[PDB]
């Protein structure tokens, strides 16, 4: 668990992610449909509140959706099952 | 047949699954890429592409 | 390149086979190609010994058949007259080898002399059996390889890429004779046409940027026209000048105006630059380049193009199209260069996408949308019945505009027919050198330019001169070409001049050495032929007597080696690096002509890919090996994005960049068009295809 | 991870993005307004085209796209200039050189697609070949001669060790490597002397750790001795710090050791920062070592006109044997080039005697940087014997070193193997792609389906055979072997206990402990008995090593496995009437009847040797009394 | 951050646009005094001229159905 | 502990081009002192060179002028050699009239107030009996290296032929050291510079340019506290 | 002219004595001209203190082992080489410790006199064993730079005074590296990133200060040669 901090597209850690997960693969979709559901709630807050919520971390000032999922999948804030 | 098509007789391939009604499955990897649908490996099997994603309720009441 | 694309001997074409059948014994070196073809040099593609080069002293017969020189020895005693022969007197009889010691009267020396046989043998005959000695050395190769220093020395495949890419080079603005290269460079710069030639003998009258007039010796006058920046064929500027005064004699013969790449007569491709063969924190990496600013700052490879563009007006089924001033509805701002009729004036610096003619169309009448005539009642505006088709600047090229040529149907010109009006306009930018440029020495050296350092942080010998280009040392070895070490050395050489100190004689190495070579002035020119050149004997005598620069200095020492400071750090290097004087070009495939990208352009018409090609935008091909990759690595959705929705899914193409636009996600794909395509197609040859959900 | 682009190719690329954001920020209120802005390209493009170009991966692509690692994936960022910069040292995976090659860039789209290129196809990744195992970003030639530089160990350097004592003490130790570092910034201490530093910051390999501490050496506490140098504390700091101390000379198989160990027992992104701090201590090493090229570097050697003239009588009393006519014109020949390959194996014998250590091209040639020894026999030497365009040797031969120049008629004889070498590539590069094709084509279906096949079959492993003496001697085919698959039952030496149970990754401390315990035969389950209906169970496979732990449950080994064996064409010669080359390998996977048949038995027991004339004709023994 | 044009420096479209129509002629006061500020006025009010308007402040000027006002009576008796 | 601190002594060989020596340093410091000198000195004196020209006759880069033996391009290319010296950092202009045969040296130019030609002998262009040049140059001043500033950059004619400019009157800076260092440790290092400059200032005046512009910005790094 | 960018500078911590700072932007090169400069008056030019050469009794030659204690003599040596210590009288002071019988000796058991100012007395120097008693006399001076073991010329004069090499710097390591920020807007601007740490005598701040500080007034020598030229102008804050 000790290196440098990691920076730019590597951070977290993708070894250190993978055992949130059982394969890259189930990781990959995991992000992705987190990342469609964080960019419909950006898109869908004008008017009043669909069934998605939020970024549950705080992003920085411009964060692509795709890198605050990462991180929140890294926070330990999400659940699923496979199909 | 719709892949053993792509190497030789195209014409013969075809004539004689045409007698056969010769229904295709779409399971290897050579035919999905032609009629363009997502490839039965990696992120395309059925256990990686009905994945729900939501947040835990410990952290539902934190928002 | 303009004398060898003459000379050329191909193999394919009408009445001769093609590259398919092309069998391999067709494409070696049969060995009675010695004399009549070169075996160096042919292009290294899908096309390697199919086409070759002729000699250079060889002839063709009245039938057809190619001749050859030779001396014919007479008893051991080499006379001079020249006998030409063909491949089967050859075959017939015992020819000699070039290099003999004849006795300088024409009896040779050694009684078992080389002889080529007819077999292609190589034996050893007593000196009675031989009746043809060659010409000369030299005489196996081309035109090119007869121009690069040191090619014994050399394997040949490096010899057959630098003869090779010695066909690329650009003409430069300034064109300095290199300091070491073979005699042949002045004959294949007068017979290559492109210099100007005095015809008869007299006195130099007056002469002009374009124009001379040689008074001859009897009354008459003649005057030389000149062709000052004509485009080539490939985009290159063919500029002349007089190398003259308005007092000299000229003789019948004598040189009187360069060319493109010439300098005082005889051919000149590049510049000499300094070199250092160390590698360079990285930034030359399996053959890059680095390069000192002061090649820019000084314009020392600056070459010019020019490029043509061309537009026209034909006439329409909804009327006849037009050049006006007048456009749809762009400001005056773009109407800030145009013409009286159009086109752009003379001298007017353009940018990316200017206007450059201003053609409009009769499209005649459509429809309108009741919204466009709400817009349209709303604002008061003209209705637009014309469309406009300008022509305009591709990407990325800019510079000044040289001539305007126009063509008119009216003008009573060769047109087209419906064609009333052909333009066309020439503009010329002057490029520097940059990164993503190709450099290449003469022995097929060449690499990429990595990172134009400042000048300051370039290493420096102990007298200050910062080296101007910085190679790697990987390269050399493993590749075998040390005929660039070999030039390095005779470079620094010949740039600080020599005097062999015979003060108790000649010393030994230079027995075989000429008179007027034991010393010569600094930045004084030399020429080692090819295959009898300067021994390595020679070489290391030179470089112990190599006289001082202006203090007492001898900068490189015997070795050939110097001591290198550092620019950036400061201290000196701590082991001594090979340094001299290389002569190196600049290569037509520079980054601008390549360099290309698409967003969303033009498409096909049958089916509906993109279009492909850097004249219009053009997108990359994405081969069934890149399937294969995609595959492998597991990226459905990767594979399916590229073969769906940026490729052939017409109506949701428009989805995608309308929800990238508004920023929403993006949609789903649909059924791509060529499955749709292939669907109507067995249906249509009564086969019942249907699919099937349960 | 990075890799350049430039803002001509870059603003084209992302032309919708910025669009939008520039629409966004008000700068052009309309989307035309915006389409004109881009295309006179007036400067607030490129402060938003930072914005929106930062995390957003592109791919590269370099036609031919032979194997699985030509298509990576890269976080972008802006450069200055007309070329794409790339990392130096993934260009062996590309296969890339700098004379001109030119790369393919793509984009993608999708929050899906982009997610693939940030987690699979992420250059920092992909490190091992999925082939072998062995890295690939592993330090290639021009830091490798840094490394080795940096790392060897001359004795007579300046500042040395000595304990000369009785008057003075040693004069060579050094309280830590800061005070080394200072000595040596000073005209003192050179970098490869001998010293006895005091390190504290670095882990003692495992024997002197066992000695002094025991077991309980917390390394970043404690402090002792050391003999090395200082190149080798300097480059053992690059390493992370629960790596053991090295102290060795860093040749490039060394190299693949390390990184391979180190892969195998860390994560990826420690593995990623170690290689990069490699990279550039490499490069500042090289560019210190005084590596040149100047012919007072390239030595002939000083014997060769006597070798030459002792191995000429022989030829020519050959020749003269020939010309008695005492023997027939393919005995001369072959007589002859006998005579010549074993006058090119004495000078190179004599040249590698010659030359000393410290010389800059055997320098190059011994760190494995490029290069073999042959080339350095041609270019100082003699060039030996040159092939016909049909493939038979000369027997002139070529008897002079590209040092020294060639002739005329050598230069001739030369250009005959140079043109065939050079069409041949070409031809052999065309049939390697068609054999990938139909292998392809054959196992495009073989993916991982289930996790547990649950059979009890499989094959057998040799792994070291025994002794007649009586010793394990470890067999050299073991990595493309025995490494990396899962064990079909446990092994149990001498029928006492079980060492390794069912289902282990057999790796190398269970081939330890295998070795130790004295057993050969281990039954390893493997595909080929997988009992699934269609594709392969996870379990079989083993080991995948693209990531060095087991398979997923989606991935595609059969597109994997024909890329891997198809790749290594182009570097497949064949020998100077029996198949030995690429198409031997063609005719193994059609399986057709071989021109060499050679017949195999049918039954045991003694034989009957027995020719007639001009063909042989051997009858067997039958023990079956059949 | 937005380096537009003068838009938002166009007092014309700073606010509500019914303002600019105020059934008051108090009321639209505001409204002419708020094109004192604007830098168009010269080829606006050219326009608004040209196009004969039927309504509204133009220019910094209402505009009658067909001409321009010096501003509108109110409703009631006018007075001395 | 050495109770010195070294002092800068100077050295003329000839008028432009002279020797400075500096000592005593700490050892390992006489290289690093010249380095910083010398990159200093290699592109951080401001000077003054032509930046725009526009013949009357010419349009553009790619002509010739009727009666010169060189052509427009040349005539940069000889004209990127000039050295001029300005006061003032504003654009001032000066002119050349030139009529009928024999050689345009770079001498006659007739400069405004203010700035110099520092070499009049340089040989520009020739000219025939039936020639006239007439071309007015722009003389800014600045550092360092800068290049081509565009025509639509400016607002600007057709004739304003654009050049671009090297404003750096230095020309080839090296040093030597000598460490003493013997067995006493009395220690140091002997810096010898050696400054050759383009005749336009004098390399007291280059040195004391670059001096001054390293102690403002290590004045940053003194001011922290 | 002017620079048209200040230079800013923002210092950092790591450790209680290991600072990482940055000095950012520059002008293009100035990174390397500035960096190397600054690293190497760090190293050679602050004023310190260390030992010179020490002498123990018993051993006078047999440089082996030392009766009563269980290190090495090189060990002993090198071990009390990295001592940290100030002075002030610029000729050699003089030290002295004596310590008797069984246990550890630390480095606060010396006796400092007047002037010298051990820095940390908490680190081991020796463990005295089985009634052994130590004496040892050591010489201190203040010195710059690092000099080796200066060799013993005077050797009529003392027999036993086995000189050591002496750290006399504060700082210990200096490294650096640049960067190329915003080649876009700011053209090419360069980023220091220095990294200095030092042992706890004094501290990296006061250390830049004095680095900055020799190097102005080196650099100023160089300037006031004539003082009315044109250079690189600043500004204010
Ligand atoms: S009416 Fe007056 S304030 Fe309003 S947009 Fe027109 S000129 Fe401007
Ligand atoms: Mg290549
Ligand atoms: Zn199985």
């Amino acid at each position: 668990g000790g290196y440098d901090t990691p920076l730019g597209i590597t951070n977290p850690p993708i070894d250190e992610l993978l055992d949130r997960v059982s394969s890259k693969y189930a990781l990959v979709i995991y992000a992705a449909k987190r990342a469609r559901q964080i960019n419909d709630y950006y898109n869908q807050l004008g008017e009043g509140i669909l069934e998605y919520v939020g970024p549950l971390v705080e992003p920085g000032l411009q964060e692509k959706p795709l890198s605050i999922a990462l991180r929140e999948i890294h926070a330990d804030l999400l659940e699923h099952t496979e199909g | 047949w719709l892949s053993a098509a792509s190497f030789q007789e195209t014409t013969r391939v075809l004539t004689d699954a045409a007698i056969n009604c010769r229904s295709d499955k779409l399971n290897g990897l050579k035919e999905n890429v032609i009629i363009g649908k997502l490839i039965p490996a990696g992120t395309g099997i059925n256990r990686y592409r009905n994945i729900a994603v939501q947040p835990t309720e410990e952290a539902r009441a934190a928002a | 390149s303009g004398l060898t694309h003459k000379r050329r001997l191909s193999a394919l074409g009408p009445g001769g086979l093609s590259r398919e059948r092309a069998g391999l014994e067709v494409r070696d070196v049969h060995p009675s190609h010695y004399g009549r073809m070169c075996p160096i040099e042919t292009p290294e593609g899908p096309n390697i010994g199919l086409i070759g080069s002729l000699s250079v002293y060889a002839r063709v017969n009245p039938f057809g058949f190619i001749e050859t020189p030779y001396r014919k020895v007479v008893d051991g005693v080499v006379s001079d007259e020249i006998v030409y022969l063909t491949a089967d007197e050859e075959d017939r009889h015992v020819v000699a080898q070039a290099n003999s010691p004849i006795d300088a009267d024409g009896r040779f020396v050694e009684p078992r002399v080389l002889v080529r046989r007819k077999a292609g043998e190589v034996e050893y005959v007593p000196s009675s059996e031989v009746d043809y000695m060659d010409v000369s050395p030299r005489q196996m190769v081309s035109v090119a390889t007869a121009m690069i220093p040191f090619l014994e020395h050399d394997d040949a495949n490096r010899a057959l890429m630098g003869a090779n890419m010695q066909r690329q080079a650009v003409p430069l603005v300034r064109s300095e004779a290199p300091l070491v290269g073979t005699g042949m460079e002045l004959r294949a710069a007068i017979d290559a046409g492109d210099v100007v030639v005095a015809e008869e003998s007299g006195v130099i009258e007056e002469v002009s940027a374009d124009y001379i007039t040689v008074m001859h010796d009897n009354g008459t006058r003649r005057t030389y026209r000149m062709r000052k920046f004509a485009r080539s064929n490939h985009g290159t500027c063919a500029n002349q000048c007089p190398i003259v005064d308005a007092g000299d004699r000229v003789e019948a013969g004598q040189v009187i105006a360069d060319g493109p790449c010439t300098d005082d007569g005889e051919m000149a491709l590049g510049k000499n630059l300094l070199v250092a063969i160390m590698p360079w924190e990285g930034h030359n990496y399996e053959d890059a380049i680095i390069l000192s600013n002061r090649l820019v700052e000084e314009d020392v490879l600056t070459s010019i193009h020019i490029e043509e563009h061309e537009i026209d007006a034909r006439d329409t089924k909804l009327g006849a199209e037009e050049i006006t001033r007048d456009i749809p509805n762009i400001s005056d701002e773009v109407l800030a260069d145009l013409d009286e009729r159009g086109i752009v004036r003379i001298g007017a610096e353009v940018r990316d996408g200017d206007i450059l003619v201003g053609k409009v169309t009769p499209k005649g009448e459509t429809e309108l949308t009741p919204e466009e005539r709400l817009l349209r009642a709303i604002f008061g505006e003209k209705a637009r019945e014309v469309r406009d088709t300008s022509l305009k600047v591709p990407h990325g090229e800019s510079g000044k505009v040289i001539g305007i040529r126009v063509f008119s149907r009216e003008d009573e010109d060769e047109l087209p027919a419906g064609v009333n009006e052909l333009v066309r306009v020439y503009v010329a930018q002057k490029r520097k050198i940059s990164d993503g440029d190709k450099l290449a020495g003469r022995h097929g050296n060449k690499g990429v330019i990595g990172k134009i350092l400042p000048v300051e942080d370039m290493p420096f010998l102990a007298d200050g001169t910062p080296v101007d280009i910085i190679l790697n040392t990987h390269g050399v070895p493993r590749r075998m070409n040390i005929g660039q070490i070999l030039e390095t050395h005779l470079g620094w050489c010949a740039h600080s001049g020599w005097k062999v100190d015979a003060a108790k004689g000649v010393p030994d190495w230079a027995a075989r050495l000429p008179d007027e070579l034991l010393e010569a002035q600094p930045n004084a020119i030399v020429s080692t032929p090819v295959f009898d050149g300067a021994q390595e004997a020679e070489l290391q005598g030179l470089l112990s007597c190599t006289l001082p620069n202006r203090d007492g200095d001898v900068l490189v020492d015997a070795d050939g080696k110097a001591m290198l400071f550092d620019g950036r750090s400061g201290e000196p290097f701590p082991y001594p690096v090979t340094v001299g004087y290389m002569y190196i070009m600049k290569l037509h495939h520079l980054v601008d002509d390549k360099i290309h990208a698409r967003s969303t352009g033009p498409y096909s018409m049958i089916t509906q890919q993109p279009l492909g090609g850097k004249a219009q935008f053009g997108g990359q091909r994405f081969g069934e090996m890149e399937c294969w990759a995609m595959q492998a690595y597991g990226a459905a959705y990767t594979l399916q994005e590229l073969l769906t929705i940026k490729s052939d899914d017409t109506v949701g193409r428009v989805k995608v960049y309308e929800a990238i636009v508004k920023g929403e996600n993006i949609p789903e794909p649909g059924i791509p068009e060529s499955f749709k395509v292939l669907l109507k197609e067995l249906q249509s040859l009564c086969l019942n295809v249907e699919v099937l959900s349960s | 991870h990075q890799c350049g682009l430039p803002k001509l190719m870059a603003l084209e690329l992302f032309k919708p993005f910025v669009m939008k954001r520039l629409v966004d920020l008000n700068h052009a209120q309309n989307i035309k307004s915006a389409k004109r802005m881009v295309e006179r390209q007036r400067p607030q493009v490129w402060d938003v085209l930072e914005e929106v170009i930062a995390e957003h991966p592109v791919l590269l692509n370099r036609a031919p796209t032979l194997h699985r690692l030509g298509i990576q994936a890269f976080e972008p960022m802006l450069v200055e200039g007309k070329a794409i910069q790339l990392h130096p040292l993934v260009c062996e995976a590309f296969n890339a050189d700098f004379d001109g090659d030119q790369m393919a860039v793509h984009l993608p789209l999708s929050a899906e697609a982009q997610a693939e290129a940030r987690i699979l196809m992420l250059s920092s990744n992909n490190i091992l070949s999925p082939a072998s195992g062995r890295p690939l970003a592993m330090p290639r030639l021009d830091m490798v001669t840094g490394l080795y530089y940096l790392t060897t160990e001359v004795p007579g350097d300046t500042g040395e060790y000595q304990p000369a004592s009785g008057d003075h003490p040693e004069t060579g130790v050094y309280s830590s490597p800061a005070e080394a570092i200072m000595a040596a910034d000073r005209g003192v201490l050179s970098v490869r002397a001998k010293i006895k530093v005091r390190l504290t910051q670095l882990r003692p390999p495992v024997e002197i750790e066992a000695e002094l501490f025991g077991h309980s050496g917390w390394q970043p506490g404690d402090a002792w001795m050391a003999e090395t140098t200082l190149g080798r504390v300097m480059f053992n700091e690059l390493l992370p710090l629960g790596y053991p101390f090295v102290n060795k000379q860093m040749h490039k198989k060394v190299q693949a050791a390390i990184i391979n160990d180190l892969a195998e027992r860390y994560p990826m992104i420690v593995v990623a920062q170690t290689v990069d701090k490699l990279k550039d201590a490499g490069f500042y090493w090289a560019t210190r070592s005084g590596v040149t090229v100047s012919m007072a570097d390239v030595l002939v050697p000083p014997r060769k006109k006597e070798i030459l003239d002792h191995y000429e009588e022989r030829a020519d009393k050959v020749e003269k044997q020939f010309q008695r006519g005492a023997l027939n014109h393919d005995e001369r020949n072959e007589a002859l080039v006998e005579i010549w390959k074993e006058a090119t194996d004495e000078v190179g014998q004599a040249l590698r005697e010659h030359y000393p250590d410290d010389n800059p091209i055997i320098t190059i040639v011994d760190s494995g940087a490029t290069g073999n020894f042959t080339q350095t026999r041609t270019l100082a030497g003699m060039k030996g014997l040159v092939t016909n365009p049909k493939g038979e040797f000369i027997p002139r031969p070529v008897k002079s070193s590209f040092r020294e120049g060639l002739t005329v008629l050598e230069y001739f004889i030369n250009t005959h193997g140079a043109r065939k070498g050079l069409a041949d590539t070409a031809l052999r590069t065309a049939d390697s792609g068609y054999l990938t094709r139909r292998l392809v084509d054959v196992s495009q279906d073989v993916i991982v389906r289930e996790h547990d096949c649950q059979t009890e079959r499989g094959i057998v492993v040799e792994l070291a055979e025994r002794a007649p003496d009586g010793t394990l001697i470890r067999d050299p085919y073991i990595e493309t072997s025995a490494y990396a698959r899962t064990l079909g039952t446990d092994a149990v030496d001498e029928a006492g206990n079980v060492i390794v149970e069912r289902g282990q990754d057999l790796g190398d401390p269970e081939i330890d402990a295998l070795l130790a315990a004295g057993i050969t035969q281990v039954k390893v389950r493997s595909v080929l008995t997988c009992a699934t209906s269609t594709g392969v169970c996870a379990t079989c496979y083993g080991r995948s090593m693209a990531t060095g732990k087991l398979v997923d449950i989606g991935e595609a080994v059969g597109i994997v496995a024909a890329q891997s064996i198809g790749e290594p064409g182009t570097q497949l010669t064949m020998r100077t009437d029996i198949t030995g080359g690429l198409p031997r390998v063609q005719e193994l996977f059609e399986a057709r009847v071989p021109r060499g048949k050679a017949p195999i038995a049918d039954v045991t027991g003694r034989v009957r040797l027995e020719d007639g004339e001009r063909f042989y004709k051997i009858t067997i023994v039958p023990d079956d009394g059949g | 951050q937005t380096p537009r044009q003068r838009l938002p420096v166009l007092p014309c479209h700073v606010g509500d646009p019914d303002l600019w129509f105020a059934d008051t002629p108090a009321g639209l006061e505001v409204a002419k005094t708020l094109c004192v500020s604007c830098p168009i006025r010269r080829q606006c009010l050219a326009a608004a001229l040209q196009r004969a308007e039927p309504w509204g402040v133009w220019g910094g000027e209402i505009f009658d159905q067909g001409s321009i006002v010096s501003h509108k009576r109110p409703r009631g008796r006018p007075r001395k | 502990l050495i109770s010195q601190r070294p002092t800068l002594s100077e050295d003329v060989l000839t008028d432009n081009r002279s020797q400075f020596v500096i000592e005593p340093l700490e050892p390992g410091f006489g290289y690093t002192l010249g380095n910083s000198l010398r990159r200093t000195l290699l592109s951080s004196i401001p000077g003054a060179a032509v930046t725009s020209i526009r013949i009357d006759g010419v349009l553009h880069e790619f002509t010739t002028v009727p009666g010169v033996k060189e052509d427009v391009t040349e005539i940069i290319l000889n004209l990127k050699s000039l050295v001029v010296s300005s006061e003032e950092d504003e654009p001032v202009t000066m002119y050349l009239r030139k009529q009928g045969p024999g050689e345009v040296t770079a001498g006659d130019i007739v400069p405004p107030a203010g700035v110099t030609v520092h070499n009049p002998g340089m040989h520009i262009a020739t000219l025939n009996d039936k020639g006239k040049l007439e071309v007015e140059l722009v003389v800014e001043r600045g550092r360092g290296y800068v290049p081509a500033v565009q025509n639509r950059a400016s607002g600007a004619e057709i004739g304003r032929i654009p050049v671009d400019s090297i404003y750096s009157p230095v020309l080839k800076v090296t040093y030597k050291v000598d460490a003493t260092r013997v067995e006493q440790r009395t220690d140091f290092d002997k810096l010898i510079l050696d400054v050759e400059t383009k005749n336009s200032i004098s390399p007291r005046d280059a040195l004391a340019s670059a001096g001054k512009t390293l102690v403002e910005l290590f004045g940053l790094a003194r001011e922290l506290n």
